[PDB]
């Protein structure tokens, strides 16, 4: 599968309205100048894919990611995969998983338009070959993270890999 | 015997993967995968040794932070190869790589894009020349907001934020 779009709303930086942030299914650069909000959009990537830990995405705590200019009701992320392939286990064409937190920290979830758990979410996306963690999402500053690694970590990404 | 099966042949692949894209990134270098433990890969890591110059291992310790990113995406390349993720999603991956790096990094998302997504943040032109969509963020007032820019208009922002002081990352 892949990513056609993600929408924002009242998440970090974004603003109050929903925001739409289309990708090409090959490459998407993202340019802007210092500061001007590209992680942040890496950081909705995490947050909708089921991330649990707000210092990942630079936050003391989850809540910290609603927008507040100097509130929003709320932070929520969609995320739109083309699923043609079928690399998702429903037999759909998209699909769309949403996440939405509140200033409590409790975090609300759809799948396809009908509310889900995380649990649900994370495993149709585990299915699918894809997690908030994985070797393939390289955060700012972080790329050396496979040289950092001691050997055996680094063994264990392949055992993944091979699939065993 | 049969997850080592598996194993091997999935390990063989990545490592002439890696060997091979090392020294496509690094010109006259060369790179290895090793398993601490051939006879049982299971009791043991996985090492990288590097030649940046093709002769003469340099120990990760000692390298610069260019030879250590290049060391990194060869990895995560080898990989993408022989097991095409979803999507990669990169953020300012090229910080530290002079522009001949770039390009050659940037040559290698594009080939490796036929078969994976790639997201990729940054402030380098040789990076984003040959991307099929550009994303421009900018912020007014505290907010952020996204647009779709042509090649020219993101090469004037481009310039504009290579003119200030300290724009790479880590500073
Ligand atoms: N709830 C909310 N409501 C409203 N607004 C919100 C919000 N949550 C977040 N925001 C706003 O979002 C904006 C940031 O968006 P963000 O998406 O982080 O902006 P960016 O375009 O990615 O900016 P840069 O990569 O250039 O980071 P920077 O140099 O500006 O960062 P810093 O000075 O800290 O850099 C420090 C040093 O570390 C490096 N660095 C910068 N970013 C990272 C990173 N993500 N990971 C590791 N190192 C980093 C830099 O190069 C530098 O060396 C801020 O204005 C923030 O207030
Ligand atoms: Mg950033």
């Amino acid at each position: 599968p892949y990513i056609e779009k993600l929408e924002l709303k009242g998440f970090k930086s974004y603003g109050n309205k929903k925001v739409v942030i289309p990708f090409s299914k090959g490459f998407t650069a993202i340019v802007g100048a210092n500061g001007s909000g590209k992680s942040n959009i890496g950081d909705a990537i995490l947050f909708v894919l089921g991330g649990l830990s707000a210092k990942a995405m630079r936050a003391s705590r989850i809540s910290d990611l609603i927008f507040a200019g100097s509130p929003a009701k709320y932070a929520e992320v969609a995320i739109y995969f083309n699923n043609e392939d079928r690399g998702f286990p429903i037999d759909e064409d998209e699909v769309v998983i949403r996440r939405r937190v509140y200033p409590d920290g409790r975090s609300s979830y759809w799948l396809n338009g009908r509310r889900a758990t995380r649990s649900e979410i994370l495993d149709i996306l585990t299915a699918a070959m894809i997690s908030p963690d994985g070797y393939n999402i390289v955060l700012q500053g972080d790329i050396t993270k496979f040289i950092k690694m001691s050997p055996l970590e680094r063994r264990l990404l392949i055992d993944d890999i091979s699939g065993i | 015997k049969e997850k080592k099966n598996v194993f091997m042949r999935t390990f063989e692949a990545i490592s002439r993967n890696f060997s091979e894209i090392f020294a496509k990134l690094s010109p006259g270098g060369s790179a290895r995968l090793i398993l601490e433990n051939p006879e049982d890969p299971f009791s043991g890591g996985l090492e990288i040794e590097a030649k940046p110059a093709g002769k003469d291992v340099k120990r990760i310790e000692a390298m610069s932070g260019g030879e250590k990113a290049l060391t990194a995406l060869a990895f995560v390349f080898a990989i993408q190869k022989f097991k095409p993720a979803p999507f990669y999603l990169f953020d300012e991956i090229d910080a530290h790589l002079d522009d001949a790096n770039v390009k050659r990094v940037a040559d290698l998302i594009k080939e490796s894009s036929k078969e994976s997504q790639f997201i990729v943040i940054t402030l380098r032109d040789v990076m984003m020349a040959n991307a099929d969509k550009i994303i421009g963020v900018s912020m007014r007032d505290g907010v952020s907001k996204v647009v779709s820019l042509s090649l020219e208009k993101a090469m004037k922002i481009l310039e504009e934020i290579r003119k200030k002081q300290g724009w790479e990352h880590g500073n």
